[PDB]
This record gives structure tokens, sequence and C-alpha cells, in this order.
């Protein structure tokens, strides 16, 4: 009994483009960077601290 | 509101500068041009300062003798983003000398030094403090490290300093006459030093065989490793979580007593891409892992001594209910045991923030991650190797011409080993049962 | 100065320069192109030569100022026939830019957005709706005499004889304007502006750019098994899928590649470390070459 | 064999002046004899000699 | 910018220049006419290391060439590469040596070496920032031994604080051409160890046997010999040309490898080094090189180091590759053969790390140690001048220009002295 | 496309015969190739230069990266295509040494003239062909 065809016999890779799922959520390069949503420490009233006239108060 | 000022002193001070920032700009969303892309409100001023334009420019200085890596530097993917004249560059190498980067070579870059870094501070009106970053075997980054601190802690006084020093390996290394200019060093920043911080590359070794399952890493990855890791630390100031710390509450929470002031660090979880699917990654597994003694960033077994302090940050979407059973289970195991006089020594952060997996990295996408800063009795067995080395080299007086020739006095060998000394009895003394 | 031999080039060249600066300086209504119709009113009976009182007036009314040097330098220079008078159509000649290639890109694209028949040609009048319509959003569609009234934003060009705008006159008065205008990024801004289009390429792939691609890829295989192999680990996958046994790579296998190795780069990347790596323009990569380049290659 | 002694036609010269994209024998006079080249032999680099 | 400076003199040190020329102009992409033909723009950042600018673009080498007779010079001007040096830098006589340390160094020498120090002091106040200089010769002959040596002398005079190197060819007493060879060989190392910042010696015979042996080749040249000194002198400066992981410059170097300052005498290596029939069955590999590297069959001088101990070493890895089998195989290296390593100084070897290779290999190595093993020709050289100089053969030529006995007294004083000290520094134990 | 060119002389690579310089075919489009005329005759080498290079003519071919004469002898060599000999690059001028230097300083020789003579061995010939 010949043992189907040559090509079922098992290779590391197929062509398959995503053979793995180990490599479908991996980085892609050269990609832009995205901006963050709205996550970050509350930071609005502090403002009037770089405001210029908070110095020389007198 | 807050600004911190990063110092890269030596090749490795650079080699980690150049890997911290290219992370910290893909965090933020920066281009390597330095524009942002036309796309909730930034909170990058910690890093960048805008310049009105565009342009982002880093709030960092790069030191060296060498000008080989700052022209790379200048030369590379990033020559638009770093300002041309914050990039000092010098004329000749130390050499792997201590007094030559101390008393020679390096008084006529330190004031050009300390105008650049008071041009820097002068827009940061809410500065936050400086962090350091220096090999401590390389003569030009130690000697410049040690002579930066000296004038620092006059010229500005009570801001608050962190020195990501890089010691040399105990039974690996590059160069031979490394012992010297290292106790030299130490006792520079003994008292110069708020915070410091062992950054060993034997142990990261380790840490990257074991878990990234890599036969051969470089430097490279090291770096990455080691931006990873101040990158956790600094998330807190500027990205929302239930328990916000900054750098202030260190001294506070970490430091005792002044005279010790030298910490050690883990990260967890250190997986890559081809684990991360077959692991659930709990946050108590994964502070089970970070306890662990192999996955430590330093050769310093914990379990040989004391815990003092206890300082860890969570960044993702972790729960305060499962950090606290985390926190009881450690408590609750008998292989890691506190000092007597430290009922609580717990210090938790916790932040939004999950970590960005870098394009040409190892690391794995992750949901959840935890940075780790300790104080341990045990650091001391790194000292009394030097110590060792330091008694070996000094009993027939090797290589002290080398020292001697330009300018150093013979006398400074034998105060820098009675301080260490001094240092190791503390390090015992504050050890004992009441 | 002391212009014996190629002392001549080195003082035409600043004058060049000079007349290049002060045009791009003054940056507003003063234009090439106005001296090439300034001067056949002194040409009188169009020899193409001028005395140089003449040429000296009328660069003067232009408003270009020189030194006396200056003038005798030009006139040496440019009096090819020796006669005493220089040859301004040979002066306009020079002085002109040949263009960068995204102004022409730019204005190719522009001229093809109005000429959507694709003769080659454009009807004057059909170019002053589109002048008119981006300056104003309430000038409706028809107006009474709207040829002549509009003609005005038009004839700033000349036609042929069938009276339609051609395509290398149309290219030829933006280059001549793009003279004082000598920006990249703003003569795009005016040009787009004012046509009311926004489309260009987004960037080119770099150089440095590139290195650092093949960079990490150059050391990405090294972490793998040992360091004598990775060249049979490279090999394997061509054998793996190379049902031909030609020998010959392509685009979408060494992207397959790639993605098995852990390395998924851009399309425009890939495509650009395509291009550098061949120079055959087959595009098909000899594997031996590839491995070579990659693996044996002192240069970075 | 019949791949190495394949027919081919040398390329005219005009007034004796070579010029760029001729097809010529290059011939060492000491020994009398033309050079050739053997594909099939491969030298010993890494590189395709 | 940090440039370095060549001085070459003698038959043996022209030809070692010349080939040494060769090859660095090969490895930047320099035609013989002087102009830049490289591909990639690493090769011309940092080119004026060895090279000063010119008009038209070209570029002319600093090396001086310094000698008694124009016939050496003379030959090589006509060959390959030639052209390079510019003529103003040919210094020479018009009576020759004779193969005399007395004539070399006392009559012809001092009459003669004013011009050699004008263009050498103007050469040096030329360059922007001088980092060191490097020495070519022979310690057997006559004109080289001796005049180079007096240059020597008067230019460490002259500027102290710069580093020195020099690459002796000591010859062996197995196969030698000249019979008045220990008698100023003896002169020369006296002279020499008092200002010579590094020693870097050279073994005829190892030569022979490494090319013979490993490169398997029959019929070998001084060409050959030449390439491969050429090589080993290049190798040390690399990471100086040239970007790196670990950067180390000359300095560097000295530092880490001199403990002592009168123990600067080293031996030298290359690696791999490979028959061409055997390229394709070798595979380029970190332990393959360390294992070639430490092979006391592969130095470059007379002297077997498994006589004694290692003092100090250093490695400079050419190629890139990570430096975690490189840390593992410097320590295993330490720790299997801690027999040969002298005990007091543990982890007494050096590693750099460069990342541009050399021209047609993937990876390189060039290996430079300091161990007391070297003591064995020092005391062989000390016989037979002892052995000849009982019965003052010889000694008429030398003392017919005013030298006398004592000189070669205290010479004899000094080797007795240095081979004293290299076995208490072999001997001491903690 | 393939190329003539050769590369510095090394004991790595040295000929299997001739033990000298190379001379390979290959994909390598560098500078290598770099392959200049030069006219017989010592005396007129340097003026020479810049004149039309004419077939059936006694020439010299040299590399420009070496400086290298290409040249031939009676090297037995073994291939597929019967008996042949080798063809490699050397510099095969007369022994006899000329005080280039000393004229130099004199000044009555510039380096761009030549001044020693090389032998036949060195001479190469281009054929065209017979009829159009
Ligand atoms: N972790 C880490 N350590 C580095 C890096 N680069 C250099 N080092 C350490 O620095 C030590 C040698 O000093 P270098 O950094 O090379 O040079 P330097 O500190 O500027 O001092 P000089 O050698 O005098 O120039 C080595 O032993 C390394 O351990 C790096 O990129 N990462
Ligand atoms: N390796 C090598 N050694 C050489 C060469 N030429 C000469 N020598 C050595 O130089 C020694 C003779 O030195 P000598 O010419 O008298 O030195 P000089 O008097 O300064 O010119 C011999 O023992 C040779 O071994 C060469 O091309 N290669
Ligand atoms: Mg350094």
């Amino acid at each position: 009994y010949t043992p189907d065809a040559l090509s079922a016999s098992r290779t590391f890779h197929k062509d398959t483009i995503f053979e793995k799922d180990y490599q479908k959520h991996i980085p892609e390069l050269g990609s832009k960077p995205t901006v963050p949503k709205d996550k970050a420490r509350p930071y609005n009233e502090f403002t009037k601290t770089y405001d210029s006239t908070h110095m020389k108060i007198p | 509101m807050r600004e911190v000022i990063s110092i890269h002193v030596g090749q490795g001070g650079i080699q980690v500068g150049n890997a911290c920032w290219e992370l910290f700009c893909l965090e933020h969303g920066i281009q390597p041009d330095g524009q942002m892309p036309s796309d909730g409100d930034d909170a990058f001023n910690t890093f960048f300062s805008e310049t009105g334009a565009g342009k982002h420019v880093p709030r960092a200085v790069f030191l060296d003798l060498e000008p080989t890596v700052i022209d790379e530097v200048r030369t590379g993917t990033y020559r638009q983003l770093f300002h041309p004249e914050q990039l000092i560059s010098g004329k000749e190498d130390a050499a792997n000398n201590f007094a030559r980067g101390h008393y020679t070579i390096g008084k006529e870059i330190v004031d050009l030094c300390l105008d650049r870094i008071r041009k820097l501070a002068d827009n940061c009106t809410g500065l936050q403090g400086f962090l350091v970053f220096n090999s401590v075997g390389g003569g030009t980054g130690s000697g410049l490290g040690s002579l930066l601190l000296e004038r620092l802690s006059v010229d500005y006084g009570k801001k608050s300093k962190l020195g990501f020093t890089i010691y040399p390996s105990p039974q690996v290394s590059t160069a031979v006459v490394e012992p010297y200019n290292s106790i030299l060093s130490t006792h520079s920043l003994l008292e110069h030093t708020d915070v410091a911080v062992m950054l060993d590359n034997e142990a990261i070794y380790d840490i990257c065989r074991r878990n990234l399952d890599i036969e051969r890493p470089t430097y490279t990855n090291l770096n990455r490793l080691i931006a990873q890791v101040i990158s956790s630390l600094t998330a807190s100031l500027r990205f929302d979580g239930a328990l916000n710390v900054d750098i202030t509450e260190f001294q506070t929470n970490l430091v005792p007593y002044p005279r010790i002031h030298f910490m050690l660090s883990s990260y967890a979880p250190i997986i890559s891409a081809e684990k991360a699917y077959h692991e659930q990654l709990s946050v108590a597994e994964i502070t089970n892992s970070a306890f662990e003694p192999a996955n430590m960033m330093a050769k310093c077994d914990p379990r040989h001594g004391k815990y003092m302090a206890c300082s860890m940050m969570y960044r993702g979407d972790v729960v305060p209910k499962d950090v606290n059973a985390s926190i009881a289970t450690i408590k609750t195991k008998r292989t890691i045991q506190f000092v007597d006089w430290c009922p609580t020594g717990f210090k938790v952060g916790i932040n939004y923030q999950p970590p960005t997996v870098v394009p040409g990295g190892d690391l794995a996408k992750v949901m959840r991650a935890v940075c780790m800063i300790s104080n341990s009795t045990a650091i001391a067995e790194v000292f009394s190797r030097l110590d060792h080395k330091f008694d070996l080299m000094y009993a027939k007086r090797a290589f002290v011409h080398w020292y001697v020739g330009e300018g150093m006095e013979e006398g400074e060998f034998s105060e820098a080993r009675e301080d260490l000394a001094a240092l190791e009895k503390d390090y015992e003394e504050v050890g004992i049962e009441t | 100065m002391s212009l014996y031999g190629v002392g001549l080039n080195v003082q035409v060249d600043r004058i060049k320069t000079e007349f290049r600066l002060y045009v791009s300086k003054q940056k507003g209504g003063l234009n090439v192109r106005n001296l090439r119709r300034i001067f056949e009113q002194l040409d009188y009976q169009q020899n193409g030569q001028l005395n140089l009182d003449d040429f000296k007036a009328g660069l003067n009314k232009f408003g270009f100022f020189l030194k006396n040097v200056d003038y005798q330098c030009l006139l040496k220079y440019f009096d090819v026939e020796q006669n005493g008078n220089v040859n301004y159509l040979a002066f306009l000649s020079c002085i002109s830019q040949t263009l960068n290639q995204r102004r022409a890109n730019f204005v190719l694209k522009v001229f093809d957005s109005i000429d959507s028949e694709q003769k080659g040609a454009v009807h004057p009048f059909s170019l002053a709706e589109r002048l008119e319509v981006v300056k104003n959003k309430d000038y409706q569609i028809g107006s009474k005499t709207r040829e002549q009234l509009v003609g005005e934003y038009v004839a700033q060009f000349h036609k042929n004889q069938d009276g339609l705008i051609t395509r290398d006159e149309f290219v030829s008065y933006y280059e001549d304007l793009g003279l004082g205008i000598s920006s990249d990024q703003h003569f795009i801004e005016i040009l787009q502006t004012q046509w009311g289009i926004k489309e260009d390429d987004d960037l080119a792939i770099t150089k440095e750019e590139v290195k650092g691609i093949v960079k990490t890829i150059r050391q990405k295989l090294i972490q793998k098994t040992k360091g004598a192999n990775d060249e049979f680990l490279l090999r394997k996958l061509f054998k793996e899928f190379d049902i031909s046994n030609s020998g010959f790579l392509t685009l979408d296998e060494m992207n397959a590649m790639l993605i098995k190795l852990e390395i998924p780069i851009q399309k425009r990347y890939l495509n650009a470390v395509f291009s550098q790596l061949d120079r055959n323009h087959s595009g098909v990569i000899e594997f031996e070459e590839f491995v070579y380049y990659i693996v044996n290659d002192p240069y970075p | 064999l019949k791949r190495s002694l394949g027919g081919v036609n040398l390329s005219y010269a005009n007034e004796g002046l070579v010029k760029f994209g001729y097809t010529v024998m290059i011939e060492s006079d000491f020994m009398n004899a033309v050079v050739a080249s053997n594909i099939w032999d491969k030298i010993t680099g890494t590189e395709e000699a | 910018m940090r440039e370095i400076v060549h001085i070459q003199g003698g038959q043996c040190g022209n030809q070692i220049g010349a080939k040494f020329w060769e090859v660095i102009s090969d490895e930047h992409g320099i035609d013989p006419t002087g102009t830049y033909h490289g591909d990639s723009d690493l090769q011309l950042e940092r080119i004026n290391v060895y090279y000063n600018e010119a008009t038209g673009g070209r570029y002319v080498p600093r090396a001086i060439l310094m000698d008694l007779e124009p016939g050496t010079m003379d030959s090589v001007r006509a060959g390959p590469f030639g052209q390079l040096f510019r003529p103003d830098n040919f210094v020479f006589g018009q009576t020759g040596a004779g193969n005399n340390w007395a004539k070399g160094h006392y009559t012809e020498g001092a009459e003669l070496i004013d011009s050699v120090l004008d263009v050498v002091r103007k050469e040096a106040e030329g360059c922007d920032c001088l980092q060191g200089f490097q020495i070519t010769h022979s310690l057997g002959g006559g004109t080289g031994s001796g005049m180079g040596t007096l240059l020597i002398s008067k230019v460490r005079e002259e500027y102290p604080d710069r580093i020195m190197e020099t690459f002796s060819v000591v010859p062996s007493p197995k196969v030698s051409d000249t019979v008045v060879e220990p008698y100023n060989a003896t002169l020369s190392v006296h002279q020499l160890v008092e200002n010579a910042d590094e020693c870097m010696v050279i073994d005829n015979e190892a030569l022979y046997d490494i090319c013979f042996r490993t490169l398997k080749l029959t019929t070998p040249t001084y060409g050959d010999l030449n390439h491969l000194v050429s090589a080993a002198m290049s190798g040390v400066t690399c990471c100086l040309r040239f970007p790196g992981q670990l950067n180390s410059d000359l300095r560097k170097l000295a530092v880490n490898l001199i403990p002592f300052p009168r123990l600067h005498f080293f031996m030298i290596g290359f690696a791999p080094l490979t028959s061409r029939g055997s390229q394709q069955y070798r595979a380029l590999t970190v332990p393959e090189l360390t294992q070639q590297m430490f092979d006391a069959k592969n130095m470059m001088c007379a002297a077997d180091p498994r006589h004694g101990r290692y003092l100090t070493a250093s490695a400079l890895f050419r190629g890139r590759m990570s430096t975690k089998e490189v840390d593992e195989q410097m320590l295993n290296v330490q720790n299997k053969n801690s027999s040969y390593f002298v005990e007091w100084i543990p982890n007494n070897i050096k590693s750099s790390i460069c990342d541009i290779p050399p021209k047609g290999l993937k990876m390189a190595v060039t290996f430079v140690g300091n161990s007391t093993a070297i003591q064995e020709m020092f005391k062989r050289v000390a016989e037979q001048f002892t052995a000849m100089f009982r019965r003052k053969a010889f000694l008429h030529w030398y003392t017919g220009e005013g030298m006398d006995e004592m000189e070669f007294t205290e010479a004899e004083s000094n080797m007795n002295d240095l081979v004293s000290e290299y076995q208490q520094y072999q001997d001491a134990t903690a | 496309p393939l190329y003539l060119t050769s590369s510095h002389i090394t004991p790595q690579k040295c000929a299997k015969f001739s033990r000298k310089q190379e001379v390979s075919i290959s994909t390598n489009e560098g500078i290598n190739s770099a392959w200049c005329f030069e006219y017989m005759d010592p005396k007129l080498r340097y003026e020479m230069k810049g004149q039309p290079v004419r077939s059936g003519e006694p020439v010299l071919i040299k590399h420009i990266p070496t400086c290298q004469w290409l040249a031939t002898d009676n090297v037995q060599y073994n291939n597929e295509f019967g008996q042949e000999f080798e063809v490699f690059c050397n510099s095969y001028q007369c022994h006899n040494k000329t005080q280039n230097l000393i004229a130099e300083k004199v000044g009555r020789k510039t380096i761009e003239t030549p001044m020693r003579n090389q032998t036949n061995q060195n001479t190469f010939r281009i054929v065209t062909a017979l009829y159009p």
C-alpha cells in the first residue's frame, strides 16, 4: 500500500502564509506608531503653573 | 507638570540611551524624524519639549570622549530627532582610566556639559529629577559620572538623582583593570547618589537564555530589556492608574537610612511571541516568577539576606484584590523573609497603560506586567567580591603607576577601601534583630 | 576677478547665483519670463544682439544692479560671436532650472486633471472656470460675458495656432515661475491651494532606513541554532517551496520567507529592498546571490 | 561541448578604430594564442567565479 | 582625529611597510593613483587616520622611509603602489651601515638624523591630534637597529606623553643570516627597553612554520610573510578606524595589557588561517576562532607559552557577532587553562569587538599576549652574546667609532635584570 | 552578465599553478572590473594618454585598483577543453634597478614617466573581424 502521495508527507511549513497562529499578532515592523487614546493622568488645572504670570508675584 | 532629565555617559550609557529613547518615541507615537502625524491630551512633556512647529526635542544629553558612537547616533536613523548641540563629544578616550576622565581630560568638557544642562533645565520648571546611565567599569564613563555627580550635588542640591549603573560581572568581564575605577566610582557616588540600581550583564544573559530561548543574544537585546524596565518605572508619570507614585516617593519607601541607597530590580513576564499564547499570564503567577531568584537582573541572591523595602509596579488590567491576594501569598511563603524592624514594607503602584511591543524586538504582546525594586542585605556579596579583587590587585601594586602618572595621588585607594569596608559593616549591622 | 582662464566661469557662476538669490528673495511679482518679454522692446530688429549699454539699462529696469567689473565679465562670457554685443537669448538660456522631479510630477498631474480628454492640449477658457471657482464660493456658474471677463486669469501662457494651451508651455511657465520659488514644500503648497487638489506620495524609502532593516534581518538569523548553521536553515525553506527547482526567488516568495522567519516587513519597504537587491530588473532574485549578500558581505 | 563550440560573428572594424560595443578577440602575443573562459570549472571561492 | 603616523627604516622595515600600505589601501578602497573608489561611506568617514588630503581629492600616506642606502627604497618605488608616498618622505645617505650598530648609531645616524627629525616634526605638528607612533624594523640589521632606535630615543624625548609601539623582527639562531647578530640585537634591546611603550616580537621561523604547516603552501615567498605581518599590524587598530560594539584604542590596550612599566614585550597571532583547498570543509565560528587563537602552534614567536604563564592577553574580533559566546568562551578557556595563567591577576583577558570584517572573510581574530615565556629568546641571545664576547670577536669594528666595552656590559646588565624580573613575576603567588 | 576582475594577492587565495594574482570571471560589478589600455613602448606610455586606441596594435592591459598588468606564461593547466595555459596579473619588469628617487631629487625625471622595461610576455593583441 503506497503511503498516498509524497505531498501527503508532513512538512515543517506549508503554503499557507500564516502557517502558525504564533505569528499573526506579532508587530509588523514599518507600521506607523499609534497615538494612545484617552488614557493618562488627569492634568488640566495645573496649567496655571506654566502660566508665565505665576512668578514675579509682587 | 513633570519633567525628568536623562543623562547618558559612556559607551554603555549611550547604547542604553538609544534603545530607551527609541522605546519612548514608539510609546508616544513620534516618528523618527520627530514629527507628529495628524491623528485625550499628550502629557509627553516628561520626555519631549515641543518647539512650536511640530518637532519634539528630547530632554536628554549624551556625553562621551570617544566620538565613534556619537557619530553613529548623528549618522543613523535618528539624525533629525536629537538636537545637534546637546550631543557632546570629546577628543580622546580615557582608555579605561578613572583618573584620566576625572582629573585631566574631563575638566574641559564638564563645563560645556553643565552649560547645556542648565540650558535644558531652565525650560523645565516642574522638573522631577535626574536619571543617569553609565558603565562603572569604563574609564571615561566612570570619571565623568563622578565629576557630574559632584558638580550637580552642589549646583542643584536637593534634586533627586537615580543612577542605573552597570557594574562589572563577578566571574566574567571585558577589561582586566575594572576593579580600580569600580571602587573609585562607588566611593564617589556613595554620598552623591540618592538611588542606585544594579545593571550587571550576565544575569540578563541568563534571563534571555532561559526565557527568550536565544542562544547568542547581543547587547541590543540587553538594551531593549533595560528600556522596557525604565519605561515600566516611568509610565506612572504619564499614564493614569489606580495608584500613582512619583520619583519623590522613592527615598521615603526605599531608603531607611541615607547610607543604604542601593536597590536591585526585577521584571516580569519575560515571554517570547512563540510563548505568549500557551500561557494564561495570571497576575499571581507573574508575581511568583518575579520573586524567583533566577529571575533577577543582578547576580545577587536575595535568599542570602534580609528584605528591607519592596516596591512593585503593575501595568495593564490588574485588580487590587488579586494584588492583595498575591501579596498575601508572598508573605505566606516561608522562603522569603523580611527584616525584623519592618512589619510592612510593600509599596504597590498600578497603571492602566499596557506595555508596547517593539518591532524588531523579541518580547511578546502582554496585558499585564510588573517591575520590581527591592532592598536586600545580600547585595554586600558583590562589594565583597570587588574588595577581594582589589586586595589581590593592590597587594603587589599592579597597574598603580597607570593611575599615579596622571595626577591622582596614591592615597585614594586606601580611603576608598576603608569606605567600602564601612559599607560592608553597615550592611551586616542593619541585619541583626533587636 | 583675475579672469585668466576658468576665472571667467567662476566669475559668471556667482552672477548666476546672485541673480537666482535676488529673484528668490523678491519671491513675488518678479518672474524670470518677464526678462524675455522685456528684451524684445530693446531688440528692435530681433537680431539677438544687444550692446552693453542697452543690456545694463534692461537689467536696471528689472532691478538687478551689478558692478562694472561684473558687466565686463558678462559681456566677455556671453559675447560668443565677439562683435561686442551680448546675446540675451544665450543669457536667458542659462540661469534656468530644469525643475525638480517632484515639482514635475505635481505639475503633470495638475495638467492631466484638467486634460481629461487626454488630447495633450487644453482650451484657455477651460482653465478659467477652475481658476475662479477655487477662489470664490458664490461665483455662480454662468456669467454674462464670462469668456473675455475671466480670460484675464489666463493668457499669461501662449497658445498654438489652433489656440489650445500646450502641456510643454504649461510646464515651462510653471518652471519659470518656480525660480523665485525655490521651495519644494511651499511651491507644492501654492500649486495645491491654487488648483484645489491634494495628493502626493507620502515619502520615498530612505537609505538609512534600508540599512536599519537589513541590519535587523541580518541579525535575526544569527540568534537561531548555531554559528556555522543558518545557511542550511535559509536553504531549507527554499527547498521547502521552490517547486520548479529553477533557482529563482520572487517578491511574494521573499515575503513568505520573511513571514516565516518572524519578519513582517511593509509591502513598500519590501519592494524597496527587493529593488535595491536586484539590478537585473527582472523581478527575480537568485537564491545564492541573496544568501551571499545577507550572510557574506563585509559592508553593512 | 555543443554549447561551448557554438558559432558567432565578430563585428567588423571601420578605419581600424575600436569603439564600445564591438565583439573582438583578445590574444596574447607571447603565446600567440587567444584567451577563452571555462564557465563549467568553478573556482575555489565563496563568490562564483 | 586621533591619527597615527608611520615611520619605517631598514630593508626589513621598508619591506614590511610596503605591503602594510598596500593592504590598508586595498581595505580602504584607494587606487595606486590615490583616488577613492570605495563602495560604502564607512570607508571614507575615518580615512584621515592614515591618509592626508591633497588637491584633486587624492590622499597620501603619512609614512617616513628612513635608511642609509637607497637600494631598497629605490627598488620599492618602482613597484605597484609606489606612487602613494610623496617624494619628500624618503631620507637616505651615501655610505651604508655595514650591519654595524656603532656606525648606524654614532657616526652616520647622528649626522643624517637631522633631516628625518625635521620631517617627522613637521608632519607631527601638521596632524590635528596625534595619537601615537608605530615603528617597524629589524634587530639583526645595522641601519635599522641603530638609527631607528636613536630616532625612538629622540622622539620619546620630544613627546613624552604619546604612545609608541614597535614591531621588531628579532632574528633566530636556528637559521640566521648575520654573524654580528647578537651584538647589535643586545644593544638595540637595551636601548629600546627604556623608551618603547609596546614591543611586538616577530620571528621568521614562526612565520615559516605557520605558512608551511597551516597554509600548506609549498613555495611561499617573503611577500606572504609580509602579508601576514601586515594583517597582524592592521588588526590591532581595526576598531580604532571602524565602528564596533566595543571600541578599544591603543592606549586602552596598553593600560589593560602592561601591569608593570618594564614588562612591555608581547607576542601576537592571527586567525583564522586555512589553505585554499580546505576552505569549503571548515565552518567559521567563534569556538573555532578561539581554539585557533590560543594554540601555541599558532604564535608568531619562537617562544613556547606552555613553558610559562600568560600574564595578560587581549582579543580583537572582527565581523558581526554577538558577545555572549565570546564571553563564555573566554571564561571557559580561562577555567580549563588556569595552570597556564598566572594566578594573582584573575580574568587577565581583554576583549573587543569591531563590526567590519577583513575583505574576503566574515570573521577574524587578532591576539596579543604578554607572557613570561618570552624570556627564552632573551636568554638565548645573551648566551650567544657572551659566547662571542669572551673572545672579543669582531669588537674592533665596534671600537673603531669610540664605543667601548662598557655599553656592552650594562646592556648585558639590563638583559639580565629583565630576565630576572620576568622570573619573579612568574613565580610570585598570593 | 559576467565580468573579468582581480583582487589583491593573498596567501589564502593564490593561483593554483602560477601562485600569483588571480584573474576571474565573476558576477561582481564593483570597481574590480576597471580595466585600462596602455600603449606598449616605454618612451610614449605617458603621452599616448588621451589618444584613440586602434585595433591590431600591441597593447598592455592594466587593472585600476591594483595597477597590475595582465599576462600569461607557459604554465600548464588541464580542463575539459584540451590542454591550456594560465592567465594572471603580474609585473614582468626587467630586474636591474634604477635610481628613480635620486633622479627625482636632482630633478631629471618625474614619476609618471616610466623607466623600467617590461618583457614581451605582457603584450596582448586585439583582433577584429577580417571582412564586414
Ligand atoms: N549593559 C551594557 N553594558 C555595556 C554596554 N556597552 C558597554 N558596556 C559595559 O562597559 C564596559 C566597558 O566600558 P565601555 O562602555 O565600553 O566604555 P566607557 O564606559 O565609555 O569607558 P572607556 O572604555 O574608557 O571609553 C564593558 O565591560 C561593558 O560591560 C551596553 O551597551 N550595555
Ligand atoms: N619577514 C621578512 N623578513 C625580512 C624581509 N627582508 C629582510 N628580512 C629580515 O631582515 C633581516 C636582515 O636585516 P637587515 O636588512 O640587515 O636590516 P637593516 O640593516 O636595517 O636593513 C633578515 O634576518 C631577514 O630575516 C622580508 O621581506 N620579510
Ligand atoms: Mg567608551
